[PDB]
Parts: C-alpha cells; structure tokens; sequence
C-alpha cells in the first residue's frame, strides 16, 4: 500500500507495539456506546491525566472523517470498485 | 478425513484461555486493564512462537520444560467405561 | 476586539501547540485545501 | 517562554508482587476441633431457607516458627508503570483570598487541553461520581 | 512423551499418497510487515560529526549529513536495490 | 512508636501488617474508603 | 465406551488428607467466650562461679487468649419450598409413595452436592 | 533427602476446578521506592574523553545536562517524557 | 431412521459448580446450561 504521512512524525508511538493510529482499537471495547472510535479524541476541553503527550499520531487522516471513511469507504459501490487489497478497510469500517 | 477436521472447531485461544483460568481479575480497574492488556497479548504471542523451537538445537535441553508446561491438561468430567489396562498397571491417558 | 486575541502568540513548538490550541486545530484537516469561519452576508470587500 | 526552570517532578516508584507460597507442617503443627452443627431457622421472601452457624476454636502450640511459608519465588511481572498524577485540581488550591478570578483563569488555562474530558469542572457541594467500568473480565496493573 | 504416556504416529503416509489430491486443511497465514522510510528527528544533535574518515572506500567529501532517498529491501540473499519512483511516480494527483 | 511487650511478642506483631491507606487497585489512587478491607504485609515500612 | 456419569463423586471421611491432626467429637458444643491457658516446659539451668555473680532459677508465666471464628452458610430458592410445604397432607391419606420417592430422590442429589461444596468451602 | 523423609502430596483436581473464585493463599506486598536525581557535581574538573572519536563534546549538547522534564524509565523499558507545562501548579503558595 | 428422529431422551442435566462461600461475596443465580448436538455436514462428491 502507498500511503502518505504528515511530516509530524512520533518515533516513540511506532515503537511502542505499533500502534494503528490514534489508540489502542480493535475488538476490546466494552463501553457505552459504539460511536468511541472518535469521542474519546474529540471530547476536547481537557488535556486528559495519564500521558498527556500523544494527541494524534497522524493527524492528515485521524481526524474525523478526513481520509479513512473518504478515499474508498467500502460502502458507495462504485468507489468501492477499485482493484485495492481485501484485508485492508476492516479498520476503518466499524460494521456491526 | 471428515473425522480428522474436528481442529477447526476444537481450537480456540486455548493457550491464552489457560492463564486467565488461573489468574482471574478480582478488582475493580478498568483503564490500567485497557492500558496493559495489549501489552500482555503482544508479549505472550512473543513468547509462544514457533521460533523458540524453530532455532532450537537441543530438545530435550532447550523445549522439554515448555513441553512439560503446555502438556498439563484437565480431565474431562464425563467418566468413560473401563479402559485396556495393561497387566503391569499402566493406564492410558489419550491419543496424539 | 470582542474576546482575547485567538493565536497571536508565537512561543508554541509541539504542547504549547497542540495542548490549549483547539479551535485553530480543527480547521487544519488535509493539506490540500484549509478551512475558516466567517460570519454570513459578508461580500469582499463589505460594507461599513 | 523565557528562563527554563531547575526544578523537576520526580514518580514514586512502588511495587505489589504476590508469590505462590509453601506451607510447612509437623507431628502437631496443625489441629482444629470439630463440633455438634447447630442448625437455625431461617425466613426467605418467598420461601423458607436454611443458615448453619457454628463458632470454630483453632489452638496453636505458640512456641516459635514451625509454620515455615515460601519466599519471593519466579511469576510473570504482575506490576505496570501507571502515570496518575496532576491530581491537584480536585483540591482547589487553598488559602481563600482576592485571587477567585484569578485561579480561576489559571485552572482554565491549564484545562483548556484537546484529547479528553472525564472529569473536570468539580464544582462546589458537588459529588461526582465514579462512572460505571466493564464487567469481571479485565486486567491487573498498578499506579503510582 | 514427558510425564504422561500418549500415542505418536504418523497417518499421513497411510492417506491421500501418490494421488493428484494433496494433503487437506491447508489454510492461508499471512503476517503484516511495516517498513517506514522516513526519519524525523526532535532535538539538534543529529546533524553534527567529528571526522568523516573512518573508511577510505569514499570522498572526504563525503554526504553522510543528508536523508537517505529511501530504504534498501532485502531479496533472497539480500541484494541493496530500490525500486518505487517507476512504480508509484503519479499516485495522489488526482485524489489531492 | 512505643513497645508494650518482650522481644518475642514485639516481633511477632511487627512481622504482620495491616490494611493500607489506599484505594483498593483503582486508578484514582485515593483514600481509603470506609468498607473495603484487605490483608497486605508492608515489611521494614518504619526503616525507611 | 460411553457411560452415564457426571462430575466427580469424592467424599472426606475417606480421603485421608487429615494425616497430622487426631479427630475428636464434642457433641455439647457452645460459646467458649474465649478463655485462657497455662503452659509449663522445664528449662535447665547453668552452674558457674567465680567473678561473674551466681544465677538461681527463676519461673515466669504468661497468659494468652483465643480468637473464634464465624461460620456462615445460606441459600436462595423459593420455588422448591413452595412445592415442598404446599401439600402438608389433607386429612391423614396415604404417603403418596411416587411423590415421596420422587421428592426423596431429588432433595437428596440435592443436599449431596450441597455438603460436599459446603465441605470443600470449609476446607 | 536423606535421612529425614517428608509427607507431600499434588490434589489440584479436585479443587479449584470450574470456580469463579479468586485464588486464596495470596499475599500482596507493598515496598516504598524513591527515585532521586539531580546528578551534577560541585566542581565540574573531574571528567576526560575517551580514545574512540566515532562525538559527543559539542558545545550545544543538553545530554551532559539535566533536562527540562523528567526522564523516568517504565516496564516497557523506555524513556518518556514530561513537561512541567502542567506541573507548574506545585508553587509553595501556603506562606 | 436417522433421516428424522428428534433423539427423545437424553440425560441432557448439567449445572454451574460454584464454592457455597458466604460473607464477602456478591449476588448471584446459578443458571443451566443447554447443549446442543447438531453439527452441519460438508462433503464433496466425484464420479466416474
């Protein structure tokens, strides 16, 4: 895959467990609602309390729908139709 | 063939199960658990890969104690019928 | 001047920058086309 | 902006290891005394139930050291570096003077930050309490 | 086999031998890779050398001090080759 | 710290430990609350 | 090959697991209040003379006390009570011998289980 | 193991099978650590260099410094860092 | 007649072990469990 970066760049964040962007995601998340994926950046108004040094590692894409839910999406058919590799939006598509 | 494909089914994340069998949590903490649960996982699939024994050289010496680890296993609570016992004393304990 | 001036300070580096600074964060998107406020009815140049 | 302060904020560093222990026995090390099970009636709230209750006596010989356990023996590292500090804000500063509009400024400007708001405000006769966490399945970490 | 007495044998030679059908449950495991190319440092002390004559294979003029173009994959033996402008020159033209 | 005891006893009771001051294993690291209580062992605390 | 047994049936009169401790019974059991003890073990002395001053014996007695623990054990059902209290007879009839067997049969399996967890707690 | 013998036995089978309970005999202990710094000497006259030149003697290195923040180390083994831009609230104002 | 039979009986009784532990315990009920033995058949076929 070609993919752009900012040229802000956090060496430390890469190197603890690459972790794909923002915070730790995937399937461990038992809240309160399925929409966490992007109130817990953009609560806003508070500098968080534990590590208070790491906003967004990428924020060219991490904010919002920017790029992630704008470049293929998966779900618009014909802009879902380009010949890009299968395992690859899973990230980006919460699902059900 | 088809009696063989019982694996499928009958492998979940059974190496990750046995700990959490034995070390259950008993507290209440819910953000130190998020931050170092992917530290756990990240660690435990870094030490039970398949390269340990890849670059082994001496088994007995190098694999036996994990062997011995991971070949501890619970009875089933279902009691079968009398088994062939041999005349020395030995029982069986299952197949591989 | 009906507030304290927005971003005028010029002292911010990485947390300076990115900790108090929100409102001026959110319009900085994608580099390929930025975005402002402006209030409605306003021509270029307005009136009085 | 101008002159870099000397002073640095230091963690406490602390930590809580629990390890498998090895009881030790004797000839008479260990005795306990067994009874007659008494047995009391008790009322449900939609039926009748059963409580059993009866005092135990446990004697010891009380002359030294015979109960030998286990020491710090070899477990996976069950303590994690947790940051929890800036915990200042709950207390409000002190010494109640002309400065109300000032600390108050003060706490806007160093709460103003961007990533998350939890808790912040904490206003006066206000209880704030814990939200609700996750269930029975989770970790084991520590702070500091 | 350790402290415990089960089967060891092997059926794959007794089933599905000499025969066009090859062996079955054979799934596909595919493992993720990242090999970032661009170097971002924060503080000034990473543009600065004593000597520059260590080896006599170069110029005294020699361009340590600049970024590298990129990142040298291995192949097989490990040859130093890249290869990516010819393969990806115009990506993001049309999507900027 | 005052003893009130012989040697034996006042090692006997100086070799246990009671409940700390903390909260429980949470994150907010607070008092101790009034309901909670847990055996920890907190040895050579007073040699600092 | 295949039976009908589940879990595992044990028991601890027959276990053995006490092998350092002699059972004894006391069926007027109550509240001991605690109480207290006496000790005596005999300690040789020492001859010596000379510069250093002589030593006599000497007997020192110390009293203790004890600590009573607290057993408690109870349960949440209302529907089996319901059933088992809802007939108490009609006039004198008869035992209602499938009902008794049935009743017996259940509250039995029951109870097994029901000791050997209280037991295995106690433990 | 000689000439005294022991009396041991393994029933794990039978107990603590298929319970939701938390595992007893289980100690936790509490030990009180510091971590102090501020490592610079009175006089600075005792130190030298080194016979490799493959450098770290440049006038505008903060290496040989204290930082500005706090340099701690974690159980991931790294080194993170600190501001004081949210420390600064510790001045000693109850005077 | 394996096509359609529904089993019929089955000593289908299996319970949760819990420790009858009281005093500082939470609130709960036990519950059954009901296992199901049906499993999906997948099988190829050739001819010649």
């Amino acid at each position: 895959e070609f993919v752009a970066m900012p040229v802000s760049t956090d060496l430390q964040y890469f190197r603890t467990a690459c972790n794909p962007r923002g915070r730790a995601s995937g399937m461990l998340y038992m809240g309160d609602r399925d929409a966490d994926i992007e109130a817990i950046m953009f609560d806003h108004t508070q500098s968080d309390v534990a590590y208070t040094d790491r906003a967004t590692l990428n924020p060219w894409a991490s904010q919002k729908h920017s790029y992630g839910d704008r470049l293929y999406n998966g779900t618009y058919n014909l802009t879902g139709a380009s010949p890009i590799y299968s395992p690859c939006f899973k990230f980006f598509t919460p699902a059900e | 063939d088809q009696l063989l494909g019982v694996l499928l089914e009958k492998a979940p994340p059974l190496s990750l199960l046995s700990p959490i069998n034995k070390f259950q949590p008993e507290g209440h903490l819910n953000r130190v658990a998020r931050a170092a649960l992917l530290s756990d996982l990240k660690r435990r699939v870094c030490a039970d890969m398949f390269f340990m024994t890849r670059h082994a050289r001496e088994p007995r010496l190098i694999s036996a104690y994990l062997s011995d680890m991971v070949s501890c296993t619970q009875p089933s609570v279902m009691v079968s019928r009398i088994t062939h016992t041999n005349t020395r004393g030995r029982q069986v304990d299952g197949v591989l | 001047m009906p507030h304290h001036p927005h971003w005028v300070n010029e002292h911010l580096t990485i947390l300076q920058f990115i900790a108090p600074s929100n409102p001026r964060l959110r319009f900085e998107l994608n580099p390929a086309f930025d975005f402002f406020v402006a209030p409605g009815d306003v021509d270029l140049p307005g009136p009085q | 902006t101008g002159f870099h302060p000397g002073i640095a904020f230091t963690v406490v560093r602390q930590d809580r290891f629990a390890t498998e222990q090895l009881l030790y026995a004797e000839r008479a090390s260990e005795s306990y005394f067994v009874g007659q099970i008494q047995v009391h009636h008790h009322d449900a709230i939609g039926g009748v139930n059963f409580t059993l209750t009866q005092p135990r006596a446990h004697v010891d010989l009380g002359v030294g050291y015979t109960a030998v356990c286990a020491t710090a023996a070899l477990r996976c590292p069950l303590t994690d570096m947790g940051n929890t500090a800036q915990n200042l804000f709950f207390s409000r500063g002190g010494v109640p003077m002309l400065h109300d509009n000032v600390t108050e400024s003060l706490r806007r400007i160093t709460a103003s930050g961007g990533r998350l708001n939890p808790t912040e405000p904490l206003p006066i006769f206000g209880g704030l309490r814990p939200a609700t966490s996750a269930g029975i399945a989770r970790g084991q970490a520590s702070v500091c | 086999v350790g402290d415990k007495l089960v089967f060891l044998e092997a059926l794959e030679r007794r089933v599905y031998q000499a025969t066009r059908v090859a062996y079955p449950l054979i799934g596909n495991i595919d493992i993720t890779f990242i090999m970032p190319m661009g170097v971002f440092q924060a503080n000034s002390m990473d543009r600065y050398t004593r000597h520059a004559g260590d080896f006599s294979t170069v110029s005294e003029q020699d361009p340590r001090q600049f970024p590298p173009q990129g990142i040298f994959f291995y192949n097989k033996d490990g040859i130093l080759t890249q290869l990516t402008l010819r393969d990806a020159m115009g990506t993001i033209c049309h999507s900027s | 710290v005052n003893t009130n005891c012989n040697t034996l006893d006042r090692l006997l009771m100086e070799a246990k430990a009671v409940a700390s001051q903390s909260s429980t294993d949470t994150e907010y690291q607070f008092k101790r609350p009034p309901g909670s209580t847990e055996m920890t062992q907190d040895p050579c605390g007073l040699f600092q | 090959g295949t039976y009908c047994n589940t879990l595992n049936f044990v028991r601890f009169l027959e276990l053995g697991l006490s092998v350092a401790c002699i059972c004894t019974k006391f069926p007027e059991l109550a509240y001991v209040r605690d109480g207290v003890i006496q000790f005596e073990v005999q300690q040789p002395m020492i001859a010596r003379d000379g510069p250093h001053p002589v030593d006599q014996p000497v007997h020192n007695y110390m009293v203790k006390r004890i600590h009573k623990r607290s057993l408690s054990a109870a349960f949440a059902i209302a529907s089996e009570a319901l059933s088992l209290l809802s007939n108490t007879y009609v006039d004198g009839t008869e035992i209602d011998s499938s009902l008794r067997i049935r009743a017996i049969q259940q509250m039995a399996r029951n109870l097994r289980t029901v000791l050997d967890s209280f037991e295995r707690g106690t433990a």
